[PDB]
């Protein structure tokens, strides 16, 4: 059994058939699974025909835009001793990261930057989603627009001692206008001043009742010295119609935080297309938990 | 369409749903109906 | 519990003396025992009362049913998906709990298929117990010189112990002094006729000598009396029970297949699992993790639903059997009897109907058949002629039975009759076709009659005439036709009379050994009128002197009469013959009777020939011919105990039609043995205790049910209830059936495994988003697949199974190569790419393109990235994703059911094609029905995306496996082409399951 099955020394065979059997199996094999491979291509090749290049033909699922932001928080929490360094450099990395892309010498000459209003303003359509018109251009976004959080004068933004910045930003989605809420009696209480009607608002507050007083001034910092987006940043064409384009940002300074306990800081951002979920965190609004332990 | 275009982003979901129940009742009843005809 | 003293062949003391005896166990001839010897006797060593049966728990019996091979694999299988949730949990946060999911599912599936399992057999165990009726009985014992009847419990050795006709012998007794005593000792010993009980012995052979009456035995007519030798479970058929309780039971073969089936499975599963480990390590991955893959690809290479759907699919074959009268302890002994390829049968109470019956009747120089069926199904004999009237009232008058009171209601051959067997054969046979022999006998007042005398050899009687217009007298008489020939001168021929010339005589002497050659006894009847002048109406011709010519009779004609078959045994050994099946004979009777009616039943075909057989037809000694001439042989018991273990070898290796006569129930399951040290399945049919040894031991035993023996129906697998043979016949058929359909279903629920891994090991190599959920497998596993796998068991046959050989259990298994490379290799492949397909187009929709999917994995899966760009440019945060990638499980099961379809449609039939055998099951065609319905059902319904995470699908999706599907269904149609049109080529070697 276990020797014979192996290797029989009258019929010569290997494992139970001669020499010219395992290649008809294996000839077999080759071809049938080659035919296999040549129908799932063509298949495939054919979906790739009944796709557009300039936008994608479901937007349903990426409806109410998120709102993200600069550190990269494991759970969601800001936790750093103003005495160790090495505690803050996560945080102040992802951020770098994020204002790396921001710099001026990568936005440079006409093409394809074009200076835009240093005011909120309108949208601003750049035709349709072809490719008559050469790539479109997006309009210029400054560092410095951030005042204190832009890593050109405190490279560690804030961290360094017991301030520290949160940079908001909107998820960028294709064909988006964004929409405020208009100056009606109903409007939120917050919002009534500085209604800029061109600049979609960003406000943060305490999630809990208590928590409010532990929690100091909130200064944000954006476009026009507004706390929110300018309309004029959109719409977005997709990355293939509009490669080089920039997002605006909004920065906020969380300063004089209580020390030595966790503070949970809800943002969220108003407007009409905008919607919220109990499920999604992320979808518009965002949470952070700061607990800046010295 | 321009910028009131918010029905680039809606899907009748609702709609779809209930078609897709009334054809899974009727595939079932059918099913049924195979299963018993000849027991009467 | 000595086996090997208790597997020898039965010993006694009978070669003795009734001094010897009394000397022995002590006891008065004439006196009998003392009550407080007999007391301090049955204080001693214990009552006469078998030994009850070793009680087995309920508990137990489900322990065992949770147990087995298949139930340990899944079993297995729950242990390794709760180490690999401990490892999860202790080495990482926020462990999932799929792994704890899939765990107690297991288990849960485990223990439903044991209660189902448990339930059936507890059913049988009923409806077995309400046949024990066991009423008490007591034996009529002398003590101190008087009589008294006490319980069967408080017999001893030693006491004397009478018996009367219609009584039970208690315990084994030795016969002191009988009166005509005879005893029914077909159960023990198989002897179909009743063997009368001398106080002389006789045989060496204690189971032959007359001087011993035994246990469980009956005396039919006489009395006797009998000092008890043997008492309690010391007797013969205690040892013989306590031998058949200490037998092993074995393994049938439908469980061999499927622990060679687990062997397969979970060799490619721990080959892939340690393939995927080692391949792991190359690719940077951790210890940790890699341990959590192998175990992963483990579990998943184990099917859930195979148990399930394999239960119920031979509990479904079960209940056809139910419906016929054939009741299965077991669960898998329905399976037993399609593998069988040598059958061992018994003679009395199997083969025949153990009842005499009159079998051939001569008158008017010509041999006239009688119905010898049950239900009486034949043809008649001609009722037209005188002679067989004159012969009814030979036969009606001349006869001292008489039918039982109170059996008006019974068939006129089940009733009771009190008499011996010929005169109940006889009267039964007048009450037949001649209709009450009550009012025949009142019509005709008996006179006077001479008993059967041994050295007249004769029975006679006279009585009065019914003819309104004759006074005169009749006288009839009935004995062997060698006597009665010579008392005659005349001869009834069609009515008239006729002289007695040597021309009749010689005719009369060809009957003779024609009627004796069949195994039959035969019997002359003759009468004559009594001249009333001679011998008026009123001389009385008291039995002194000879008042009645004894010669000068008229000859009317031989009456022969034989224990005729049961009606389907014929037909029903002719079938199995012709399957293949080796049909042995093995009984205890008589070799002259047992050759006959193999003759009559089909074991020894007609012009088939005996060594002994040859020599008489050559005159030559019978040590001169060739042993190798000869087909079929007689090998007798005597000559049986002498033979060594070859010489049995070539017994069964040389003769095809083999009977073995006067063999004792330990040579018979010797026989049985030397049937399985070759290699081929046994059933061995029975109904008394002597079978008990040979049922237990043989693959499968068949007990009589109305016929049989409460120890061989305990001690046997299979019972018929009604005592029908063609059962036989139509078991073989069922477990063949069966068993085409257990290959067909296994392949199904096998190919979906495929497009059930892949995912997982692209997911590992390919970094790809996961494409099939948990959830889902568990949907397609225990769901939707369970009802179309049941189905795939009321497929009915191809060709005719009733006519290809037996399968070789050494060669063709029940899960080969040939199957692994259909569900594994071909079909599950291109399940796996249409689902593949379905995927990519679900994710290509949304906007992540085939070329950016590749490499995501990392941040596909990480909890903190809010921001993830597609081929496009958009940015989709993590609950966003996450949607869309259980949408995609969603539409990946129901490609799995869409390619299901033709799969179950291309497993239907394994050579014949569809629009062939057609689509005739509607259980198949509710099984389609229902799949998609409930698929429909979990997508569609609202809340699932919150409890079991499945979210509707757009009306374009649902079609991107039907392609596939339709392609699956040509490539098998095109296969099962060639295979019929080439037989025996590549196609057929290489994927013919
Ligand atoms: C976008 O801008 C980034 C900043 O640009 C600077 O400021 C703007 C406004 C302009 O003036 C521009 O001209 C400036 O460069 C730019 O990142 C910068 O890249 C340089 C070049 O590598 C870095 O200089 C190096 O600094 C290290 C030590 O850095 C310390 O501080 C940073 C934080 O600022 C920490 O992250 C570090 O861990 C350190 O704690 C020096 O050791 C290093 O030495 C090298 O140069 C010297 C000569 O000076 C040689 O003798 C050595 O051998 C080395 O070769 C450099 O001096 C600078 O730190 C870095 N800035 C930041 C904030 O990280 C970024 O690359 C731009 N990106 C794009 C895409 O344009
Ligand atoms: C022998 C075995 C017989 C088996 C019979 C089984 C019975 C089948 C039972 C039902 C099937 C009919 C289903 C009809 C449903 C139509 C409902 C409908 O209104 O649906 C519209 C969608 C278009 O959706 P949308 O995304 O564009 O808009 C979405 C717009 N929102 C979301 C904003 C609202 O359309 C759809 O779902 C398309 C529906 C699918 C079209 C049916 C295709 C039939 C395919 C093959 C059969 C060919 C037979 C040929 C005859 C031969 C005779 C010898
Ligand atoms: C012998 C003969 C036998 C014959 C038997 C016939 C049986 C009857 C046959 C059919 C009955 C059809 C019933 C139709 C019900 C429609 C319900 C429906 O359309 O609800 C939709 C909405 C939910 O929409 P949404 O906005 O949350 O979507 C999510 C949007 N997002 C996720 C984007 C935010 O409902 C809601 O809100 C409220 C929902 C309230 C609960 C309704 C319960 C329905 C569940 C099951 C019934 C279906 C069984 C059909 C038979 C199948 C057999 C296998
Ligand atoms: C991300 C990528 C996805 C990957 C997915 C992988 C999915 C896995 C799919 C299938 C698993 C394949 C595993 C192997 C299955 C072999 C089946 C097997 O072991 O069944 C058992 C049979 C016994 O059968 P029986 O009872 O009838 O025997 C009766 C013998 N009596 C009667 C003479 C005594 O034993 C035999 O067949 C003898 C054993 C033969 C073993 C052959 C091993 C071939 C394996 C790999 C070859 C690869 C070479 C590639 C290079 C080609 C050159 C270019
Ligand atoms: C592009 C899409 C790709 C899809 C790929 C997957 C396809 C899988 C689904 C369906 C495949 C259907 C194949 C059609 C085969 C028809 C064969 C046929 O017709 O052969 C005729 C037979 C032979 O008769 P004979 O001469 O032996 O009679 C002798 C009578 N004596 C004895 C009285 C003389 O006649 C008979 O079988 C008797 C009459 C039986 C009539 C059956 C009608 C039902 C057929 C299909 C049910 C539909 C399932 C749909 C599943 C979807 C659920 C949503
Ligand atoms: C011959 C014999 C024929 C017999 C045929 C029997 C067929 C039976 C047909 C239908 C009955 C099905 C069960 C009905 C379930 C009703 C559930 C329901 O009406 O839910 C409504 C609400 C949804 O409310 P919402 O939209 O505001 O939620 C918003 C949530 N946000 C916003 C946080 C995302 O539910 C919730 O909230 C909580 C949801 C609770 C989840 C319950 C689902 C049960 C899960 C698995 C059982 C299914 C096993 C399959 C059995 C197959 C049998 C053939
Ligand atoms: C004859 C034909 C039969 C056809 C039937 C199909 C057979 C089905 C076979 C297997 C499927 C069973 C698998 C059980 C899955 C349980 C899943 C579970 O436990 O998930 C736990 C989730 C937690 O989720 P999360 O962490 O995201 O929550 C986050 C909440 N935050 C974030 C808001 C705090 O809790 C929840 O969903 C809460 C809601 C609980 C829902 C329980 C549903 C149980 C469904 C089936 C069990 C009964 C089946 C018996 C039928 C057998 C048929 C033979
Ligand atoms: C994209 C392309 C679509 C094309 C659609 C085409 C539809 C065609 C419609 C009906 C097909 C014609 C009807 C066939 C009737 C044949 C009757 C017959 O007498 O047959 C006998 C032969 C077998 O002879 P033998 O010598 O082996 O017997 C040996 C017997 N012994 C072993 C005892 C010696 O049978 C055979 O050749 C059967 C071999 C036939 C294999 C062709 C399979 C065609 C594929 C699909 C059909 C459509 C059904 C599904 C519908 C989907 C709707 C969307
Ligand atoms: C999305 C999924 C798509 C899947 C599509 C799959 C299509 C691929 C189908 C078949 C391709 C495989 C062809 C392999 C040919 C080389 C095999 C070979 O080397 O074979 C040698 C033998 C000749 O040796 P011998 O027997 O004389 O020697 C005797 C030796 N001893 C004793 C061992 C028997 O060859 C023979 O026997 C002849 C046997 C040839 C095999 C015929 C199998 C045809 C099966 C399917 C074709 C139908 C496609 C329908 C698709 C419709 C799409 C809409
Ligand atoms: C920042 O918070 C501090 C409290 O932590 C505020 O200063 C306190 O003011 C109260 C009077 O209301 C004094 O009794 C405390 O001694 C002060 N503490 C300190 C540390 O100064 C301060 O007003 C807050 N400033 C802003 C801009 O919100
Ligand atoms: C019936 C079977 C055997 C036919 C299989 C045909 C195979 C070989 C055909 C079908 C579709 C074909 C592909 C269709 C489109 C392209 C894109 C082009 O830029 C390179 C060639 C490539 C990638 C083709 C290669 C060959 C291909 C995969
Ligand atoms: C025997 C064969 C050819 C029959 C094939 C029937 C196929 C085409 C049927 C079976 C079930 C059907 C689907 C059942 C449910 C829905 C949901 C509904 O909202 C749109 C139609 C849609 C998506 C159906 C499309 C057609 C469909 C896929
Ligand atoms: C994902 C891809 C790369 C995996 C390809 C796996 C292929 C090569 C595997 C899958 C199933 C395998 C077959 C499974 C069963 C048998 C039967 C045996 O008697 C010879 C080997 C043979 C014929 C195997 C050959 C190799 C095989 C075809
Ligand atoms: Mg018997
Ligand atoms: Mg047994
Ligand atoms: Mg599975």
């Amino acid at each position: 059994g276990w020797k014979k099955f192996l290797w029989d020394s009258e019929k010569k065979e290997f494992l139970g058939r001669t020499g010219s059997s395992w290649f008809k199996i294996f000839l077999f094999y080759l071809i049938f699974y080659g035919c296999l491979a040549g129908i799932f291509i063509g298949t495939i090749q054919v979906l790739l025909l009944t796709l557009s290049d300039f936008e994608p033909k479901y937007q349903d699922r990426v409806a109410p835009p998120g709102l993200s932001h600069a550190p990269y928080a494991i759970k969601t929490e800001i936790s750093f001793s103003i005495s160790n360094p090495k505690s803050y450099e996560s945080f102040v990395k992802s951020m770098h990261k994020l204002m790396d892309l921001y710099n001026e010498s990568s936005q440079a000459g006409n093409s394809p930057f074009e200076d835009c209003s240093d005011t909120p303003a309108d949208y601003i359509k750049r035709g349709d989603l072809d490719d008559s018109q050469g790539q479109k251009k997006a309009c210029r976004f400054s560092r410095m627009w951030l005042k204190n959080c832009s890593g050109l004068d405190d490279t560690t933004y804030g961290y360094a001692e017991g301030k520290p910045c949160v940079v908001a930003k909107l998820n960028r989605i294709i064909g988006f206008y964004p929409k405020p809420l208009k100056n009606t009696t109903d409007l939120p209480e917050e919002l009534q001043a500085n209604y800029n009607q061109y600049v979609l608002p960003l406000r943060c507050a305490a999630k809990r009742e208590e928590d409010r007083e532990k929690i100091g001034s909130i200064e944000y910092f954006g476009l026009g010295g507004y706390a929110g987006f300018p309309l004029q940043y959109y719409p977005y064409y997709g990355k293939r119609l509009q490669k080089k384009y920039l997002q605006p940002l909004l920065a906020i300074q969380f300063t004089n935080l209580t020390q030595n306990m966790e503070l949970r800081i809800e943002c969220k951002v108003y407007g009409e297309n905008i919607d919220y979920s109990e499920k999604d965190r992320f979808r518009g609004r965002f949470e952070v938990k700061i607990e800046v332990k010295s | 369409e321009g910028p009131d275009n918010d029905e680039r982003f809606t899907y009748d979901y609702y709609r779809l749903r209930v078609v897709g129940l009334i054809v899974a009742a009727v595939l079932c009843v059918i099913g049924i109906i195979i299963l018993l005809a000849g027991k009467c | 519990d000595l086996d090997e003293l208790k597997k020898e062949v039965s010993m006694d003391d009978h070669k003795l003396s009734l001094d010897e005896l009394h000397n022995k166990y002590g006891t008065d001839l004439t006196r009998g025992l003392t009550n407080a010897r007999a007391k301090e006797i049955l204080a001693r060593d214990g009552p006469n009362s078998l030994t009850p049966p070793p009680t087995t728990p309920e508990w137990i019996k489900f322990c065992r049913q949770l147990f087995g091979g298949f139930s340990i694999l899944l079993w297995i299988g729950a242990i390794l998906c709760f180490l690999a949730y401990g490892i999860q949990a202790a080495t990482e946060d926020e462990p999932a709990n799929d792994n704890l999911y899939l765990g107690v599912v297991l288990s849960t599936v485990v223990i439903v298929t044991g209660c189902f399992s448990y339930y059936q057999e507890a059913k049988s165990s009923r409806i077995m117990d309400s046949f024990k009726n066991m009423v008490p009985q007591q034996a009529l014992v002398i003590r101190d010189g008087e009589k008294s009847t006490i319980n069967a419990e408080f017999v001893v050795a030693g006491d004397l112990v009478e018996v009367k006709g219609g009584d039970r012998i208690p315990a084994d007794l030795r016969i002191i002094s009988a009166h005509g005593c005879k005893v029914d000792n077909s159960s023990l010993t198989g002897e179909s006729e009743p063997q009368t009980r001398s106080p002389e012995f006789s045989s060496e052979n204690p189971l032959e000598t007359r001087n011993i009456a035994f246990f469980s035995t009956n005396c039919v007519e006489g009395t006797a009396r009998g000092v008890v030798v043997y008492t309690g479970d010391r007797t013969v058929m205690g040892r013989i029970a306590t031998l058949a309780s200490g037998l092993e039971v074995g393994r049938t073969p439908i469980a061999i297949e499927i622990e060679h089936f687990i062997h397969i499975i979970t060799g490619v599963a721990v080959f892939l699992g340690v393939s995927f480990f080692i391949l792991s390590l190359i690719l940077g991955y951790s210890w940790l993790e890699a341990v959590i893959f192998l175990i992963g690809i483990i579990v998943a290479n184990v099917p859930e639903g195979l148990l399930a759907t394999v239960t119920v699919c031979l509990t479904l074959t079960a209940k056809r059997m139910a419906r016929k009268n054939c009741l299965v302890k077991n669960l898998e002994a329905v399976e037993t009897l399609g593998s069988t390829s040598t059958i061992c049968s018994d003679k009395t109470g199997t083969l025949t109907q153990n009842r005499m019956t009159v079998a051939h009747m001569w008158f008017d120089n010509q041999i006239h058949e009688a119905d010898t069926t049950e239900n009486q199904s034949g043809a008649a004999f001609d009722k037209t002629s005188a002679t067989w009237s004159a012969l009814s009232r030979i036969a009606a008058l001349c006869n001292r039975a008489v039918f039982q009171a109170g059996q008006d209601n019974v068939p006129i051959l089940k009733r009771s009759v009190a008499g011996d067997a010929s005169e109940s054969a006889l009267l039964k046979c007048i009450e037949l076709c001649c209709g009450s022999v009550q009012g025949m006998r009142d019509r005709n007042p008996k006179i006077v009659e001479i008993p059967f005398n041994s050295t007249n050899k004769y029975q006679l009687s006279i009585h009065e005439n019914e003819k309104s217009s004759e006074s005169r007298y009749l006288l009839v008489m009935k004995g062997a036709p060698e006597r009665i020939l010579d008392r005659c001168s005349t001869i009834l021929l069609n009515g008239a009379e006729e002289p007695l010339k040597e021309d009749m005589k010689e005719a009369f002497q060809n009957a003779y050994l024609e009627l004796g050659g069949l195994g039959e006894r035969v019997l002359g009847f003759c009468h004559f009128a009594l001249p009333e002048d001679k011998y008026n109406e009123g001389y009385p011709f008291d039995a002194d002197e000879p008042n009645f010519p004894t010669t000068d009779l008229c000859f009317v004609g031989l009456m022969a009469m034989i224990d005729p078959p049961r009606a389907a045994v014929p037909d029903a050994v002719g079938k199995c013959r012709s399957a293949g099946i080796k049909v042995i004979m093995v009984t205890g009777d008589h070799p002259i009777t047992a050759k006959a009616i193999a003759k009559g039943v089909g074991i020894i075909s007609e012009g088939n020939e005996t060594i002994e057989d040859i020599a008489a037809r050559l005159n030559i000694p019978i040590g001169q011919v060739n042993p190798r001439d000869a087909k079929a042989c007689v090998v007798h018991g005597s000559d049986l105990k002498d033979l060594s273990t070859e010489v049995l070898d070539d017994i069964l290796h040389y003769h095809t039609e083999i009977v073995f006569a006067r063999t004792s129930p330990q040579q018979k399951l010797i026989i049985v043995e030397g049937c399985q040290r070759q290699g081929a399945i046994v059933a061995v049919t029975g109904d008394g205790v002597n079978d008990s040894p040979a049922l237990k031991k043989a693959d499968i035993g068949v007990a009589m049910g109305i016929s049989g023996s409460d120890v061989s129906k305990q001690a046997a697998d299979m019972i018929l209830l009604d005592d029908n043979f063609a059962s036989i016949v139509t078991g073989v058929e069922e477990g063949r059936l069966i068993f085409d359909n257990l290959k067909k279903s296994i392949a199904y629920t096998l190919t979906s495994n495929i497009p059930e891994i892949t995912p997982f090991l692209v997911f590992i190599i390919g970094n790809v988003p996961l494409p099939l959920g948990t959830v889902t497998i568990l949907c397609i596993d225990l769901g939707t697949d369970m009802v179309p796998a049941i189905s795939l068991a009321y497929e009915q046959a191809e060709s005719d199974i009733m006519k290809r050989q037996p399968r070789n259990p050494k060669t063709d298994k029940l899960v080969n190569e040939r199957l692994i490379s259909m569900a594994y290799g071909q079909i599950g492949m291109i399940q796996a790419l249409g689902g593949f397909f379905s995927y990519f187009v679900i994710l290509a929709e949304n906007g992540f393109l085939p070329m950016d999917l590749i490499g995501k994995r990392v941040r596909w899966d990480d909890r903190w990235i809010s921001d993830v760009e597609d081929s496009f440019g958009q940015q989709w945060t993590y609950e966003q994703r996450k949607i869309v990638e259980f949408t995609c499980h969603t539409s990946f099961f129901i490609s799995i059911v869409v390619v299901q379809w033709a799969d179950l449609i291309i497993c239907k039939t394994r050579r014949n094609s569809i629009f062939q055998q057609g689509m005739k099951n509607k259980i198949l065609i509710f099984g389609l029905f229902e799949e998609t319905a409930l698929a429909a059902f979990l997508s569609y319904c609202p809340g699932t995306d919150v409890a079991l995470r499945m979210y509707p699908l757009k009306p374009s999706w649902w079609f991107c496996a039907f392609p596939y599907s339709l392609i699956i269904f040509l490539y098998d149609e095109m296969r099962r082409f060639i295979i019929r049109r080439s037989p025996g080529g590549w196609v057929e070697q290489e994927t013919y399951y």
